[PDB]
DNA sequence: GTATAATGTG
């Protein structure tokens, strides 16, 4: 719930970055103009975040 | 490279590799080649030949 | 080109690290450390930390 | 900018060029990376507006 | 710094070729990808012939990466021209790269031209589609930038002609282009505002504090859907267990998809007409009473 | 001016007219962007005269 | 997809 004994930090491995996220960035694009909507595989998609 | 880490003064990774901090940024940007590994124990036993 | 392997850039930074040995190169240091070398005492000092 | 670098260092390796090329657009990869995490801490920080 | 001088010594480190070695280089490289085209077509393949063809790809392989090492000059020349675009000047030379790496692999020397005519077409194109292609974060289509350039170019000649900004009307009449298409085009092309930038000019917020959200307010839906969530629970269940089942499938309470009184229907064996009116019946028993009273403030 | 040079030093010399020269456009520009946003262009507080 | 020519910056 609301128990923390102790807080501390590392330097993160490619391993850990990996695992933290849920899918990869394969392209630049941020929105579809027409739609207002997010892209696939982009900066915003619905399917990595 | 993290750029904490070659920049920060002290630049951890010259002080654990040893190296300049001149000679670090020159490799990092590609500015000259650098030995990486050599068959020092091959040389040795050839060193006669 | 059969002996020195050579490279530029951070690929040859990571590359020499990974082959570099923390504990070795630690030993040598605190040996060095063991000695005097004011001048060069604080530098291996630092490095040693 | 991270990412249209990334994607045209996979195009130029898919492709194939003189290595030339191939180092300056790395160099390129690294030098974007280190504006993503920081701007100013090295070098000229990148302005649009 | 000067991530541009270190490269500027890369490509100065080699030497240009003349057209005599403009035309030795192209025949070696033809000789070269002839060469290869045998080895994936020399079904009986040669013994020492093999190891010749092998030498002859690796010369034709060095041949073209001296000539593109030699040709990047033509590129970063015609590269130059671009800059300030919203494109830095080292992504544009990488592009031109690309587009002289394209030229290179469609070469023809037969035709006895030079080879900078032939690339500076290829490299100049590739530049500008990766312009158009990288330049905005919200890309636009290829089209709709060439449409945004040639309004832009239109404007700038009116303005210099007329003295003045030319309006919408003259504009338009110029161009031949719609007004509404005149308009959304103006609108696609804008700088966007970083939402990091400070407002107030003393730095005490910087604009991304100021948005508000769209969602729901602490108050707005979240007590009210509650409430009324519970006096659903309070008043829905009045109705009769039957005409409960009624509006939980034919209006979805429960299963939601609302079935079509054809669908509640063929789930309780009752035809379109019958369910009418005692859904009407249902209508007359709510809009009468406390159960009105209590809906009443949920319809406005 | 800078732009006026450059235009003229590219443009036929031979139906060259000073209209098509002189460009109207940056001057209004910095005219407005300075009676717009120089910090020196207040409004006028007007409780009383 | 291109055919005069076009070969190193702010």
């Amino acid at each position: 719930v609301n128990f923390f004994d102790e807080l501390r930090i590392g330097l993160a491995t490619a391993e850990d970055i990996r695992q933290w996220s849920y899918g990869e960035v394969k392209k630049p694009e941020t929105i579809n103009y027409r739609t207002l909507k997010p892209e696939k595989d982009g900066l915003f998609c619905e399917k990595i975040f | 490279t993290h750029i904490w880490y070659f920049k920060g003064v002290p630049s951890r990774l010259g002080y654990l590799l040893d190296l300049a901090p001149k000679d670090l940024e020159k490799i990092i940007y590609f500015a000259a080649y650098v030995i990486t590994s050599v068959d020092e124990e091959m040389r040795h036993n050839e060193l006669s030949t | 080109g059969e002996y020195f392997t050579g490279a530029m850039g951070a690929e040859s930074i990571q590359k020499l690290i990974e082959n570099f040995d923390i504990d070795a190169e630690a030993e040598s240091l605190r040996d060095v450390i063991r000695n005097g070398k004011g001048q060069k005492k604080l530098r291996a000092l630092k490095r040693l930390k | 900018r991270v990412i249209n670098r990334n994607n045209r260092l996979k195009r130029l390796i898919d492709l194939g060029a003189p290595e030339i090329i191939v180092n300056n657009e790395k160099r390129m990869l690294q030098e974007s990376v280190d504006a993503l995490f920081d701007n100013g801490r090295r070098g000229r920080p990148v302005t649009g507006p | 710094a000067d991530l541009v001088r270190v490269y500027l010594n890369g490509i100065g480190k080699t030497a240009l070729l003349n057209a005599a070695g403009e035309v030795e280089l192209a025949k070696r490289i033809e000789a070269g990808l002839y060469a290869e085209h045998l080895l994936e077509t020399r079904k009986r393949l040669g013994e020492n012939r093999k190891r010749d063809l092998a030498a002859v790809v690796r010369d034709g392989e060095a041949a073209r990466r001296h000539l593109l090492e030699a040709n990047l000059r033509l590129v970063v020349s015609l590269a130059k021209r671009y800059t300030g675009r919203g494109m830095p000047l080292l992504d544009l030379i990488q592009e031109g790269n690309l587009g002289l790496i394209r030229a290179m692999e469609k070469f023809d020397y037969t035709k006895g031209f030079k080879f900078s005519t032939y690339a500076t077409w290829w490299i100049r194109q590739a530049i500008t589609r990766g312009m158009a292609d990288q330049s905005r974060t919200i890309r636009l289509p290829v089209h709709l930038v060439e449409q945004v350039n040639k309004l832009a170019r239109i404007k700038r000649e009116m303005h210099q002609h007329l003295g003045r900004e030319a309006t919408d009307e003259e504009l338009a009449a110029e161009s031949g282009i719609p007004i509404d298409k005149i308009n959304d085009l103006l609108e696609h092309s804008r700088d966007p505002v970083s939402l990091d930038m400070p407002v107030g000019s003393e730095e005490e917020a910087p604009l991304g504090d100021f948005i508000e959200d769209a969602e729901a307010m602490s108050a707005e839906n979240a007590v009210i859907a509650e409430l009324l969530h519970t006096d659903i629970r309070s008043v829905l269940a009045t109705l009769d267990e039957r005409e409960h089942q009624v509006i939980r499938l034919r209006f979805g309470l429960d299963d939601g998809q609302p079935r079509t009184l054809d669908q509640i229907g063929k789930l309780f064996g009752l035809s379109r007409e019958r369910v009418r009116q005692i859904e009407r019946d249902v209508m007359s028993k709510l809009r009468h009473g406390e159960r009105a009273d209590r809906l009443r403030s949920y319809a406005s | 001016e800078r732009v006026v040079r450059e235009r003229m030093t590219t443009q036929d010399v031979e139906a060259i007219t000073p209209q098509t020269l002189i460009n109207i456009r940056p001057v209004v520009a910095a005219i407005k962007e300075f009676f717009g946003t120089s910090q020196l262009s207040q409004f006028m507080d007007q409780n009383n005269p």
